């Protein structure tokens, strides 16, 4: 989940994007957040290959 | 309404007063309004004329003409903000000051602030046109523009002074000779019978009427516009007079220095202009400007209320040549 | 003039509505809170009865054609397509579509295929009205809008649903939602509102079980001089130890029967006796709140939101089912049928479009109907057509 | 719920159909009350006589202005013709709702 109070311990999404306007017609801001981990569950079937050339 | 602890009294009414706000220049409609997008404007001039031909021998040399002239200028615009806020303490326990026991409401204070802001903006706009007519822009404490049109374009200030203490000399014989001659010789285009108008301070206008020449002019037979028995301009606050194909007006506002008067012609094209620029907001940025912007915000936490108003405009005089500083001596 | 001067503000109406909810019922969590509800025997029962009549209505469906000869041919082709989905039926679709009563939302994707051999060779059927479960959707942003919050461009599905143990364009998706206006893409689940009452209902039931177990009224208490108790603890092979061990087993087995009695020494050392046996009782007043009626109020509170509150004893329940039927029919009549006819270039006027009519949820009364036909028939206001005859 | 409702009418021309050349209505665009202006929602004349339009906040044009009255269909309830912001039926209920909630809280802690 994003760190926003909306979804604390609620669910997950691939990409959160927010757009803000100050309501005073003088400023705006853009937000984006992500949180993920890439895991290779089986580090047994990936084999390195190094090559001596010339 | 409550009197002392053990006595009462009757509330009667409310009395309110406010200073006058002048609108004579607004009424005359001498300024054209332009709504731009940026904060910079351009003006193009193109002046042309002709020369004189000199005699030459036959069959010999010839004569050649000169060329024309061009000029370009740029200008900026100032800014004018105005803000205020409202707090709980202003309405916590204060009686409305209207009915006997109605508690103070935020709406009433909001309306008071609206009225005050509108009055201030109107006064500023009024002062701007008076400053422009004098040949300089209005931008106090803002040296960014401070544009002196006489210097910017290149010109000089004609005086056409008049003395009223000479009972045996008609003052109009100086105004005509100097002002009208200069205006005719500097109209720039090929026109005719331009209408002349004069703005006069109270002292100047009052002294002009009392001059023996004018009184003797109308006294001996009725004619029309009976100065002696009627009032100039009827019962209106702003007196009006017309003598010798000229229009005279009294400046109640007092912006004109006492004893001074400005003479300028009507009808001339593009002599006066006013430009408006957008405000500092994302909604209006790069958009078309408006006369005045007003904003109001109620705090979502119920502990504040604020009011906001801003505007930005510039007044430009395109021909300083046709303004004459009449000065009286008494 | 002919120009819009505003926006629907889909992207704002949502973002206010997620704050104004208790945090256990915001989008990424509501998927779990729904399935952790349902296991309440009053919540399951309300949903089950609702699906009972929805399935019944969409079982004997009918397609009503227009007047022209073109519409009648189109109606027959529509009936064939809707009754020949490969592995799908409208009853299964209806009971998948009606899941917005649990999550405020429902997503169905339309897939078309060509006919190889059959009555309408060369035309396009619908292969499957593929249901996309709400749980497999994107937990972050499920629904994606324009650069502004004006309209919807598509729906996102999580990448974790393509594994065993992406954005779908809006034109391919049939959206159904309830409980909110047109500006609320994520509809309000009927379980919102119930939630606070369900939290209380559960807690009270827990107190009743522990309260009934701990009401030790009439328990047996024995008083023995501490000289015997202390001697047994330090002399396991003394006569005091044997009698203490006998008491610990005899007192446990002390029931009421044909030979139950007590015999104790009557010695006295002070104002109080040495040996005694009394049955305890609450010295004062018992509980007052009567937790029974607390639960009944909360149960009726939950079932009322589903229209099934009559079990606590045209109706409210029948009218509630009609709401769900009409929402499904709008998507079916206005999103699938016009597109299905466009693919097979059947272009008709507005008055000639056939439409699908759901079945009747209440059975016909044989007594009422039979005597209604006579009263109309005896006057001659009933036309002689096979339509009337086939009704028997 | 809010005493008020704003709908804007948008018209479009027909390209191909039974009534080619005429004008339909594209959408009766609902303007949510939450996206309106929080300060002044409704703007009047220089006097308090009539209505010239309805204002929408500038924050509704973002992702995460005054609409003329002639383009807007206004519906309101609970008040006379002189109350632009109608009286929501929840006004009146409010005090009773505040009490109803508090009592339910006491029952749970009391039991």
């Amino acid at each position: 989940p994003s760190d926003t109070l909306r979804d604390a311990n609620q669910a997950a999404q691939e990409l959160y994007v927010f757009f803000k306007e100050s309501n005073y017609l003088r400023e705006a801001k853009i937000e984006s957040e992500t949180s993920f981990l890439t895991v290779n569950n089986r580090p047994e079937l990936v084999v390195k290959s190094t090559g001596k050339f010339t | 309404m409550q009197n002392g602890d053990f006595q009462i009294l009757d509330y009667t009414g409310l009395i309110s007063t406010m200073p006058r706000v002048d609108t004579l220049l607004q009424s005359m409609n001498l300024f054209t309004e332009h709504f731009g997008r940026t904060t910079v404007a351009r003006i193009e001039r193109l002046d042309d004329g002709a020369g004189d031909i000199k005699a030459v021998q036959r069959g010999g040399v010839r004569q050649h003409l000169a060329n024309d002239r061009k000029k370009i200028v740029n200008l900026n615009i100032p800014f004018f903000p105005l803000d205020r806020s409202i707090d709980r303490a202003d309405i916590q326990n204060f009686r409305e000051f209207g009915t006997e026991n109605a508690p103070a409401t935020v709406d009433a204070e909001v309306q008071r602030h609206m009225a005050r802001i509108r009055r201030s903006h109107a006064i500023l706009k009024s002062k701007a046109m008076y400053a422009a007519l004098k040949g300089t822009s209005w931008s106090p404490d803002d040296p960014v523009s401070d544009y002196n049109y006489y210097d910017v374009w290149g010109a000089t200030q004609t005086t056409a002074d008049v003395d009223f203490t000479k009972l045996g000399v008609d003052p109009i014989e100086v105004l005509e000779a100097e002002a009208r001659a200069h205006i005719i010789d500097w109209a720039g285009d090929n026109g005719d019978n331009y209408e002349i108008v004069v703005l006069a301070s109270r002292q100047w206008f009052s002294a002009l009427i009392a001059h023996p020449q004018v009184t003797g002019a109308y006294s001996q037979y009725p004619s029309t516009q009976e100065i002696l028995r009627r009032r100039l301009g009827g019962n209106a606050n702003n007196r009006i007079f017309e003598h010798k194909n000229i229009l005279f007006i009294e400046d109640i506002s007092g912006n004109i220095p006492a004893g001074e008067a400005y003479i300028f012609p009507r009808g001339i094209s593009r002599m006066f202009e006013i430009y408006y620029a957008p405000s500092d907001t994302l909604r209006d940025a790069n958009q078309a400007a408006q006369e005045l912007y007003v904003f109001f915000k109620e705090s979502n936490y119920l502990r504040e209320a604020k009011i906001e108003s801003e505007t930005s405009f510039l007044t430009v005089n395109n021909r300083p040549e046709l303004v004459v500083k009449s000065t009286g001596k008494f | 003039r002919m120009s819009e001067q505003g926006t629907f503000a889909l992207a704002k109406v949502q973002v206010d509505s997620e704050r104004m909810k208790a945090e256990e019922i915001r989008w990424p969590h509501l998927i779990g809170t729904a399935e952790s509800m349902k296991q309440d025997a009053t919540v399951a029962t309300g949903l089950d009865m609702l699906y009972t009549f929805v399935e019944k209505a969409f079982k004997d469906f009918k397609v009503i054609p227009g007047e022209s000869e073109e519409s009648k041919k189109a109606a027959k082709f529509i009936e064939y397509c809707l009754k020949n989905m490969e592995g799908q039926t409208l009853r299964q679709f209806a009971r998948d579509a009606a899941t917005f009563n649990e999550y405020g939302l429902s997503v169905v994707e339309k897939v078309y295929t060509q006919i190889a051999v059959g009555e309408y060779v060369g035309k396009y059927k619908v292969k499957n009205l593929a249901f996309r479960p709400q749980a497999s959707l994107s937990r972050t942003n499920p629904i994606v809008y324009n650069s502004d919050g004006s309209a919807i461009v598509g729906i996102k599905q999580s990448l974790s649903a393509f594994q065993n143990y992406v954005i779908i364009p809006i034109s391919r998706v049939m959206l159904m939602n309830t409980g909110g206006s047109s500006s609320q893409a994520l509809g309000v689940s009927p379980l919102v509102g119930c939630y606070r009452a369900w939290r209380e209902k559960i807690l009270i039931e827990n107190l009743e079980v522990v309260g009934a177990t701990k009401d030790m009224g009439g328990v047996i208490e024995l008083k023995i001089p501490s000289q015997i108790l202390n001697k047994a603890a330090m002399d396991p092979s003394s006569p005091e130890a044997d009698m203490v061990r006998g008491l610990m087993s005899d007192a446990a087995n002390a029931h009421s029967g044909e030979q139950s009695f007590f015999m104790l020494p009557s010695d006295t050392k002070d104002n109080a006796p040495q040996y005694s046996m009394t049955l305890k009782g609450i010295d004062g007043m018992g509980k007052q709140y009567s937790t029974a009626q607390l639960i009944s109020d909360r149960k009726k509170s939950i079932l009322d939101r589903l229209g099934a509150g009559f079990i606590n004893v045209q109706t409210i329940h029948t009218q509630f089912v009609q709401r769900v039927n009409e929402i499904i029919l709008e998507a079916l009549n206005e999103n699938l049928l016009p597109q299905l006819l466009a693919l097979n270039d059947i272009r008709l006027p507005e008055t000639e479009m056939p439409y699908v009519k759901a079945g009747e949820i209440v059975d016909v009364d044989m007594e009422g109907f039979s005597k209604a036909i006579q009263r109309i028939g005896a006057v001659g206001y009933l036309p002689k057509t096979p339509k009337v005859i086939n009704r028997v």
